């Protein structure tokens, strides 16, 4: 039930400067990186080769190495031929991969952003511009669609290569994907009102429950912030409650998480 | 063009005198070209590590910097970000709590 994302980031400053850097994710765990100054893709997990042989992995890498060069050349040529007539700088982002649904068929995707906006996808057997994209973009897409070889390769990669590779990843990365890491929590406040803050860090996987409580009564005015990453791929979340002077006494932060085994953290102000 | 947002927070409960890791999570900026420093008493910390830049489902970029630090009652910590969307570097101070 994981989404596998190959995230490519390409910047074209002028005719003589571009770089392309990619990162690859299974769920919220990073499996690969490929920086512009490396010839080869790096594994960021022990299990990033999945169930592929050294030989199968080399052939797949080779295909991407050819791609990176061709993509760079093709974009610059397309821009040179287009509107508003060679328009550096150019920013392109590409998001490709597959969503696994145990029991059924994976769903694949290849989406492309240009100058920060989603404009193009590969759909079925060809490229298409998406509603509201700049109309001129229809022209390079028509051009791209004349390339039968590339369309056959993209269909292979999305329909076959991606779910086969990912299935292997899921099996080979099982222990990391199912790791439990425990939250640790601490309290602070900023100030007649004050905001109590419960900081919760180091948990994995992502799903958590954090509430300010008074005894068994949930304080529903509790506000949870965004999930913020730790360097070690665990998570951080804060939960705040606005209280009046004097109300703090008898409140606690309570956290539930899969890793705790039903033993909640309860920290009383 | 989009302005970076900056959150600064600790890996473990900040206790004065105890080695910890301070994070600076920078998001929502565009274009991806960015410079990020973490500061102790206004001075660049040379041991800052940078995760790989990535982007979210909604196309916005993000990156995480982090550094070993020992919080104390006399040291301030900050993350300073330079980006074409801002005339000045944006500096956000650790709130000493996060
Ligand atoms: C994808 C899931 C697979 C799982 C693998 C997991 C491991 C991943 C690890 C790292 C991944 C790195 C991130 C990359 C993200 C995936 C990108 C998908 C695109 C791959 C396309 C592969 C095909 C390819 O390289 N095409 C290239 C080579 O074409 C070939 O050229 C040959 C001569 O040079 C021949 O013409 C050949 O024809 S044939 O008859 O001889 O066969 C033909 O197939 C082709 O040049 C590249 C095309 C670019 C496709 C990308 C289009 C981007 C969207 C366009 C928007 C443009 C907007 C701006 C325009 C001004
Ligand atoms: C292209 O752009 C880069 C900015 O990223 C800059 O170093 C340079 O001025 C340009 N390259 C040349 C020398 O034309
Ligand atoms: C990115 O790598 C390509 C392919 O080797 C190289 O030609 C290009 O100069 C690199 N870009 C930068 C900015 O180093
Ligand atoms: C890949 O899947 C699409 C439907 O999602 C289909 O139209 C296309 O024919 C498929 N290609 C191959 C080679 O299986």
């Amino acid at each position: 039930n994981y989404t596998f994302r190959c995230l490519q980031m390409s910047s074209f400053a002028n005719r003589s400067w571009s770089r392309t850097d990619s990162v690859v994710w299974l769920g919220d765990l990073q499996t690969h990186r490929w920086s512009n100054d490396s010839a080869t893709i790096s594994f960021t997990k022990p299990w990033s080769q999945g169930k592929l042989s050294n030989q199968q992995w080399e052939k797949l890498q080779h295909m991407f190495q050819v791609y990176r060069v061709s993509f760079t050349r093709d974009i610059q040529e397309l821009v040179k031929m287009m509107s508003p007539k060679e328009d550096y700088p150019i920013e392109i982002q590409l998001s490709a991969g597959c969503e696994m649904y145990p029991g059924n068929a994976s769903e694949s995707f290849l989406h492309v952003a240009f100058q920060g906006k989603y404009v193009v996808r590969f759909w079925g057997t060809s490229w298409q511009t998406v509603p509201g994209a700049p109309s001129w973009l229809d022209l390079p897409i028509k051009v791209l669609n004349a390339d039968q070889g590339t369309s056959a390769t993209v269909q292979m990669l999305l329909n076959d290569t991606c779910p086969l590779f990912v299935r292997g990843l899921l099996e080979a990365g099982k222990s990391d994907l199912e790791k439990q890491e425990k939250p640790v929590a601490w309290l602070s406040s900023v100030p007649g009102h004050r905001q109590l803050v419960c900081h919760v860090s180091g948990f994995y996987p992502k799903p958590v429950w954090v509430m300010w409580m008074r005894g068994d009564q949930e304080q529903q005015g509790t506000h949870r912030g965004d999930f913020l990453p730790n360097a070690d791929e665990t998570w951080y979340l804060q939960a705040t409650l606005d209280v009046e002077a004097g109300e703090e006494a008898g409140l606690a932060c309570r956290v539930k998480h899969s890793s705790l085994g039903g033993q909640d953290i309860i920290l009383y102000w | 063009q989009k302005t970076p947002q900056i959150q600064v927070y600790s890996r473990h409960p900040p206790e004065n005198g105890k080695p910890n890791i301070l994070n600076c999570y920078v998001t929502q900026f565009h274009p991806p070209h960015i410079e990020i420093q973490m500061l102790k008493n206004g001075k660049k910390i040379p041991k800052v590590e940078m995760s790989d830049m990535s982007f979210s489902k909604d196309w916005s970029f993000y990156i995480l910097a982090h550094t070993e630090f020992t919080p104390t009652e006399t040291d301030t910590y900050a993350c300073r970000v330079k980006h074409a969307s801002m005339a000045e570097p944006k500096t956000v101070y650790w709130d000493r709590d996060m």
